C-alpha cells in the first residue's frame, strides 16, 4: 500500500475550503463588509469571525488530543514496512502543512495587501484580516502542530527527542499570529499610512524566515525514511 | 466608509468641507461626474497629525470603480502631492469617469504625509452599464493613442511567461534525474563529485550565457522601440493658490459646549456680535461632515447626502434677525441621529474633548457669512 | 564648475541670482575683488531640498585661491550659517583677497543644510603675482598682530614631532631586541615570562609618568601663555534682512512651455498684463544662470560671463511697447548654445519637468520690473 489517497484529500480539502472562502469574500467584500458599523457587517463577518475562532479552537483540541492519545507506546517493535508507511503518512502531513502555509502566508496575506491599498482601514477586524489572521493562520498552525505531533508519536526517528528544525518550522510561523498585535499597534499608533513595507510589518518577516527550518526538517524526514527502507537501489 | 471609526475630535478638527456639489447622481459607463467644493484647513491642527506640508487630494471609493480623470486644488491640476497651509481655504474639483457598474459611496478625501486620511462627506453615485464598455484612451507625445486598460498587457504577459519558462526549464532539466534521497546519500557517503558532471557544466554555462545575452538584447530592442522615455514624474507641488475670502463680519464666542451621554444632541452657548450693516440669522452648523440646518433660515438645495444632512437639526433659542452692531447670547442645540450614527458621541472616548465647526449666518438678501468656532466639549451625565 | 551636472529643474528652481557685479576682473596678489548682487529664494522650493532654514553663503572656487575676507547677506556680516525665508529676496556681498596666481572661475554659491550646494554664475577672475607675497594679518583682542598664513605653524610642528619622537623612542626601545619569531616561540613553548623583566617595567613606568607629567605641564604652560581664550564661535544667525522690493506692476501667466528634443531653444507662451502707467517691453528672461536678452530692449553692461549671456537669445513675437492696462499674449523663444552647454536640455532626464525663471520688463524711462514665472516644461519630439 505505502502512499495512499490521503494526499488527494489533504490537497483537496484546503483547495475547496479556500476557494469557497475566496468566493465568500468576493461576494461580501463590498455590500455588507465595507462599513464596519453597519448591522449587516456584524451578521456577515463578525459572525464569521466568532464561528471560525470557535471551530478552530475545537478542531485544534480534537485533532491534537486524538493524535496524542493514539500515540504509539511500543515504538520499539515496529516493522520497517510499517515505518515506511508511517513515513509516507508524515510526508502527507508535511504536504498539507506546505499547502496551508502557502494559502495563509502568500495568498491571503498579499490579498490583505490589496485591501490595505484600496479601502480606508475601518477596524482591526476587516474581512481580509478575518479571512487571513484568524482563519488561514490558525489553520496552518493547526496543521503544523498536527504534523509535529504525528511525527513525534509515530516515527521512531522523531521520537526520543524534540527536533529543533521541526520545532522552529512549527512554532515560528505560529508566532506570526501573536505578531498581529504588532500589526494593529503599528497601524494605529505608528505609520499613519498604508505602506506594506513599513517596519511594523517586519514581525511577519522575522517569523516568516523561521519557515526556512523546513530544510532541516526535511533532511530529518529523509533520514527517517532511509532508516530501514533506505535500500537497496540507492547508493549501490 | 473608512470614517465613523476615526476619533470624533480628529474628524471635527482636521479639514472642513463645505460648498460641496456633485454634477451627477447616476452615470453610465465612460460618463463623467464632477465633484466640486471648498475645504478649510483648521487652525488648531491636532499635534499628532503632521501639518499638511505634503498632502494628496484623493478619492474615497472601493477601488477603481471610477478613474480619476482630473483633480484640481485652486484651479490647477494636482497629479502629485501638494503643500497646504494651516488656516487657508482652498477650492477643489475632482473629475471621475465611470468604470464599474454599481452603487458606490464616493468620498472626497485628503491624505496627509504624517497624519493619514481625512475623509470628507460621501455621496452614493450609481453607475450603470457594463465594465467591458469602459475605455481609457491616452495620446502620447510620440504620436500614438493607446488604451490604458490593456496597453502593454500582452508584452508584460509574454516576458513574465518567458522568464518563468526559462526557470522551469532549468529546474526540470535538473529534476529529470532522481532528486532528494539518492543525492543526499551520495553527498553524505563519501565525496559526491558524480552528481554534477559534464555536460551539466556545459548546460549551466549555456544557461548563464543565454540569460545574460537575452537580457542585453531585450534591453537593446526595448531601447530601439520606444526610443523616447521619461522617468516617473514625482515631487510635491508647492504654491497652491488659496481662496481670498473676505473677512467675516460676524464674531462668535463659544461659552461652553456640552453633549449628553448618552444622547444624540450637542448644545452650546454662543455670543454672536453682528458687525457690518445687515441683519443676520444663524442658518447652519457644520461640525464633521454633518450639517445641522435651521429650516426657517436656510434650506439645502445642492443634493447633500441625506444621512449627513439635518434639515431641522439646528435649534436656536433666539434666532430672530440680529441687527448690525447688536450682540446677543443664544443657546444653540445641534440634534440629529447622525450625531450617533457617525459616532460624534464617541468623542467621550477621545483623549482630547474639543470640537470645531463652521457656522453659517444668512442675511435677508441671502448672502452668507462663514464663521469658524472651536471650544472644549464637556460631556454631561447627570 | 560643479554645476552642469545638477538636475536642470533643480538649478532652475532653487535660487535666482541677478544684479550680479564683480568689482575687478584681473587682480594682483593681496588685492581685493568684491562680488555683489541679489538672490531670490524660489517659492516652489523642491521638496527633496530642505527649506533654507540653515544656509551658508559660500564661494565656489578651486580651494583658497582667494581668501573670503568678508561676506554679507542684507548688509550684515555672516561668518556663520544663516536662515533664509522661501520667497524672499536678499542682497549679498562677498569680498575676496587674491592669494594664488592663475585663472580662477569664481562662483557665488549657497549651501543648504538639507539640499547641498546651489551654485550661481561663475566668472573668470585672473590673479597675477606670486603666492609668496600673500599676507593675512589679523589683530587679536589681546593686542597682537599675527599673520594667519604661518601663525602657530612652528608650535604645531614642534608638538607633533615631539610626540612622534616619544612614540618612536618607545617602539625602538622595544625593537632593539629580536622582535617576532623568537618572541613568538618563547611565548608558545611554555610560559614566556622572560621577555618582559626589569628594567623593562621601570622603563614603562617612566614612560607613563613622563607622558602624564609632560601633558599636564604643557597644558599648564599653554594656560599661562595665552591666558585669554574663547571657544569656537558657531551658531545659525537668524533675522537676515530681506529686500523690500515694490510689488511688480506686471502680471505674467505662462500658457504652456516647450523645448525641442534635441534642440538649443525653449519656447513659451505668455499672457502679459501691464498695470501701472508706463509702456513696458520684455527685455530679459533668466532661467538658470543663463540670461536671454532682447538686444532691442536691453543691453548688458555689467560684464556678465559671455558663456552665460545671450545678447540676442530672447525673441518675442510681438515685443512692441505694452500700454498700461493692456493685456496681450506673445510667443517667447529663448534660444542659445548655453541651453545645451549647461545641460538645461537635460531636464528631460529629470523626474520633475518644471521650470522657473525671471522676466525683466523695461519701460521707456529704463526702470525695470522683475516678474517671476514658473510652469511645467513639456518636451517636444515630433
Ligand atoms: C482549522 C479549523 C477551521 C475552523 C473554521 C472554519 C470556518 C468555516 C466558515 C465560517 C462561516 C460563518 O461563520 O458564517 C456562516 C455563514 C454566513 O452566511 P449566510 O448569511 O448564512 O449566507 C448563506 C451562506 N453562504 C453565503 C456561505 C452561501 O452561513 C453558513 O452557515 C454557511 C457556512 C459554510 C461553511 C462550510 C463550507 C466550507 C467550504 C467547503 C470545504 C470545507
Ligand atoms: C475537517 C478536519 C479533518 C481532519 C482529518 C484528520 C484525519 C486524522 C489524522 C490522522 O491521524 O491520520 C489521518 C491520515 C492517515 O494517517 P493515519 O494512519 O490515519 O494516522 C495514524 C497513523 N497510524 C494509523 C499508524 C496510527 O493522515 C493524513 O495525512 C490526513 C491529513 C489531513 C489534512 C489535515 C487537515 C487539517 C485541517 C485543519
Ligand atoms: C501554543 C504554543 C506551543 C508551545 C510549544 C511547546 C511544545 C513544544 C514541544 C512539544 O510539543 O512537546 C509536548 C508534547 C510532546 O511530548 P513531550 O513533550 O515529550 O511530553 C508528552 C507529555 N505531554 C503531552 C504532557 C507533554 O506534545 C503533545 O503532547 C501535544 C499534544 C497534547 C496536547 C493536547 C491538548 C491541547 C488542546 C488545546
Ligand atoms: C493556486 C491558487 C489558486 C487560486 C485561484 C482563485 O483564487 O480562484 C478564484 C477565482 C475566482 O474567479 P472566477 O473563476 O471568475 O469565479 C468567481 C467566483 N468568486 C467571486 C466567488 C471567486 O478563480 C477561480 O475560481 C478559478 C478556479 C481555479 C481553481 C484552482
Ligand atoms: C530595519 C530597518 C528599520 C528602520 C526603521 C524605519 O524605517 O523607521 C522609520 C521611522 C520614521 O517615521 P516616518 O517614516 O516619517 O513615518 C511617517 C508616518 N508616521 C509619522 C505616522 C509614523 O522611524 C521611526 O519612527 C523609528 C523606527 C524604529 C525601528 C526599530
Ligand atoms: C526618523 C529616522 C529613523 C531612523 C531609523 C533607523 C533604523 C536603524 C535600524 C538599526
Ligand atoms: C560581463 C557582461 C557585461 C555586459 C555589458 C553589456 C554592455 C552593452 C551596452 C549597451
Ligand atoms: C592621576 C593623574 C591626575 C592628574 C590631575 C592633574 C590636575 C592638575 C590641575 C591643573
Ligand atoms: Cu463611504
Ligand atoms: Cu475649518
Ligand atoms: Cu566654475
Ligand atoms: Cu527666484
Amino acid at each position: 500500500l505505502l502512499d495512499k489517497k490521503w494526499l488527494t484529500f489533504a490537497l483537496a480539502i484546503y483547495t475547496v475550503f479556500y476557494l469557497w472562502v475566496r468566493w465568500y469574500e468576493g461576494v461580501y467584500g463590498w455590500s455588507a463588509g465595507l462599513d464596519s458599523f453597519a448591522p449587516e457587517f456584524e451578521t456577515y463577518w463578525m459572525n464569521f469571525l466568532y464561528t471560525e475562532i470557535v471551530l478552530e479552537i475545537v478542531t485544534a483540541s480534537i485533532l491534537w488530543g486524538y493524535l496524542w492519545k493514539t500515540r504509539d507506546r511500543n515504538l520499539a517493535a515496529l516493522t520497517p514496512r510499517e515505518e515506511l508507511r508511517r513515513n509516507f503518512t508524515h510526508l502527507v502531513w508535511l504536504v498539507a502543512y506546505a499547502w496551508a502555509i502557502y494559502w495563509g502566508a502568500s495568498y491571503f496575506t498579499e490579498q490583505d495587501g490589496t485591501w490595505h491599498q484600496t479601502i480606508v482601514r475601518d477596524t482591526d477586524f476587516t474581512p481580509s484580516h478575518i479571512i487571513e489572521f484568524y482563519l488561514s493562520y490558525p489553520i496552518y498552525i493547526i496543521t503544523g502542530f498536527a504534523a509535529f505531533i504525528y511525527a513525534k508519536t509515530r516515527l521512531p526517528f522523531f521520537a526520543k527527542g524534540i527536533s529543533l528544525p521541526y520545532l522552529v518550522l512549527v512554532v515560528g510561523p505560529f508566532m506570526i499570529l501573536p505578531n498581529v498585535g504588532l500589526n494593529e499597534w503599528g497601524h494605529t499608533f505608528w505609520f499613519m499610512e498604508e505602506l506594506f513595507v513599513a517596519p511594523l510589518h517586519y514581525g511577519f518577516v522575522i517569523f516568516g524566515w523561521l519557515a526556512l527550518a523546513v530544510m532541516g526538517t526535511l533532511t530529518q524526514t529523509f533520514y527517517s525514511f532511509a532508516q530501514g527502507g533506505l535500500g537497496q537501489s540507492l547508493c549501490e | 466608509h473608512g470614517e465613523k471609526s476615526q476619533a470624533a475630535f480628529m474628524r471635527m478638527r482636521t479639514i472642513h468641507w463645505y460648498d460641496l456639489s456633485w454634477s451627477k447622481e447616476k452615470v453610465k459607463i465612460n460618463e463623467t461626474v464632477e465633484i466640486k467644493g471648498k475645504f478649510h484647513v483648521f487652525e488648531g491642527w491636532p499635534e499628532t497629525v503632521d501639518e499638511p506640508d505634503v498632502a494628496f487630494l484623493n478619492v474615497g471609493m472601493p477601488g477603481p470603480v471610477f478613474i480619476r480623470k482630473e483633480s484640481y486644488i485652486g484651479g490647477q491640476l494636482v497629479p502629485r502631492s501638494v503643500r497646504l497651509e494651516i488656516g487657508k481655504t482652498y477650492d477643489f474639483r475632482v473629475v471621475l469617469k465611470a468604470r464599474r457598474p454599481g452603487d458606490w459611496h464616493v468620498h472626497t478625501m485628503m491624505n496627509v504625509q504624517g497624519g493619514g486620511p481625512i475623509i470628507g462627506p460621501g455621496k452614493w453615485i450609481t453607475v450603470e452599464g457594463s465594465m467591458s464598455e469602459f475605455r481609457n484612451p491616452v495620446t502620447t507625445l510620440t504620436g500614438q493613442t493607446v488604451d490604458l486598460e490593456n496597453y502593454n498587457e500582452g508584452n508584460t504577459y509574454f516576458w513574465h511567461a518567458f522568464w518563468f519558462a526559462i526557470g522551469v526549464a532549468w529546474i526540470g532539466y535538473w529534476s529529470r534525474r532522481p532528486i532528494f534521497i539518492p543525492r543526499l546519500l551520495m553527498v553524505d557517503a563519501g565525496r559526491a563529485d558524480e552528481l554534477v558532471s559534464a555536460t551539466d557544466r556545459k548546460v549551466a554555462m549555456g544557461f548563464l550565457a543565454a540569460t545574460i545575452l537575452i537580457v542585453v538584447m531585450a534591453m537593446s530592442s526595448a531601447n530601439s522601440k520606444y526610443p523616447i522615455t521619461i522617468p516617473l514624474q514625482a515631487g510635491t507641488m508647492r504654491g497652491m493658490k488659496p481662496l481670498e475670502l473676505p473677512a467675516p463680519t460676524v464674531s462668535v464666542k463659544v461659552e461652553d459646549a456640552t453633549y449628553r451621554v448618552p444622547g444624540r444632541a450637542m448644545r452650546m452657548k454662543l455670543t454672536i456680535t453682528n458687525h457690518g450693516n445687515s441683519p443676520i440669522r444663524l442658518g447652519e452648523f457644520y461640525t464633521a461632515s454633518v450639517r445641522f440646518l435651521d429650516s426657517d433660515v436656510y434650506k439645502d438645495t445642492t443634493g447633500y447626502p441625506e444621512d449627513l444632512l439635518a434639515e431641522d437639526g439646528l435649534s436656536v433659542s433666539d434666532n430672530s434677525p440680529l441687527a448690525p452692531g447688536e450682540t446677543r447670547t443664544v443657546d444653540v442645540t445641534a440634534s440629529d441621529a447622525a450625531w450617533e450614527v457617525y459616532r460624534l458621541s464617541d468623542i467621550i472616548y477621545d483623549p482630547d474633548s474639543r470640537f470645531a465647526g463652521l457656522l453659517f449666518f444668512f442675511d435677508a438678501t441671502g448672502n452668507r457669512q462663514v464663521v469658524q468656532i472651536d471650544a472644549p466639549l464637556i460631556p454631561s451625565f447627570m
